[PDB]
């Protein structure tokens, strides 16, 4: 499915605990798991669009706002 | 610790050479906001099934309906 | 026009004696926003069930999931 | 359930075939134009509270748009 790194299906365990939504079944898990790791690398890949238009080469903290904001 | 490595793993791999510290931080912010956002809806539809486990179709449809 | 005189009527009697004219027709596009709003959710709900026309139970569990 | 005025079941048919949604059960379009009716009274109403706030008795648009935020 996803090529690169990703978030582990057991993080989303822990987050659903914190909320006290209970236990999540492990395709559920799974599948957040994969749709957030989807998710933060458009975010990340937007920002760095952002920082490159705007001529620079480090990533900043208002290149993620701004790419949270598309 | 486990997740920030990870982030720091897709910053590299997608190219992201260098950044603030603190994208680290925003981005682990945003992966529970994201989950808790699903897992909040999802957990209203299994409740409408009696169910005591979220399952993926919970989460397949509450992904749907707050976008895609 | 029906509609129009509904939201007339509700400024009257929560005692808005005055107002700009383009209020009601702010008021108008609020409708359509919330009832579409509902309705855009509530028909996947009529979707996943299979069904052809939207429920009391489909508008309930899209007002539920949309706040409340 | 509602005093005073509220929409009607029937104009819930009409934005529904708008946008289309398909039909809409009876209890379901009642129920919309109820839910709906009970928005617009807070909607005026909070509005009118931001009027009074600033000591003015004529509702405005700007007084909707905030109340919209709230
Ligand atoms: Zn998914
Ligand atoms: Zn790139
Ligand atoms: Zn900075
Ligand atoms: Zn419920
Ligand atoms: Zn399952
Ligand atoms: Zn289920
Ligand atoms: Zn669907
Ligand atoms: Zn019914
Ligand atoms: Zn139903
Ligand atoms: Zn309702
Ligand atoms: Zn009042
Ligand atoms: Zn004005």
């Amino acid at each position: 499915m996803l090529y690169g790194s990703s978030i582990s299906a057991e993080s989303m365990k822990v987050i659903a605990e914190s909320i006290g939504v209970g236990s999540l079944s492990d395709d559920a898990a799974k599948e957040l798991a994969e749709d957030v790791s989807i998710k933060l690398k458009r975010i990340v890949q937007d920002a760095a669009k952002f920082m490159n238009h705007a001529k620079r080469q480090k990533l900043s903290v208002r290149d993620i706002d701004m790419s949270l904001k598309v | 610790p486990k997740d920030a490595q990870v982030i720091m793993s897709i910053l590299k791999e997608l190219n992201v050479q260098e950044y603030e510290p603190r994208v680290v931080n925003q981005l682990l912010e945003f992966t529970f906001r994201y989950v808790t956002s699903i897992l909040d809806d999802a957990k209203v539809y299994a409740n409408h099934a009696r169910k005591k486990t979220i399952d993926l179709d919970d989460v397949r449809l509450a992904t749907e309906v707050t976008l895609d």
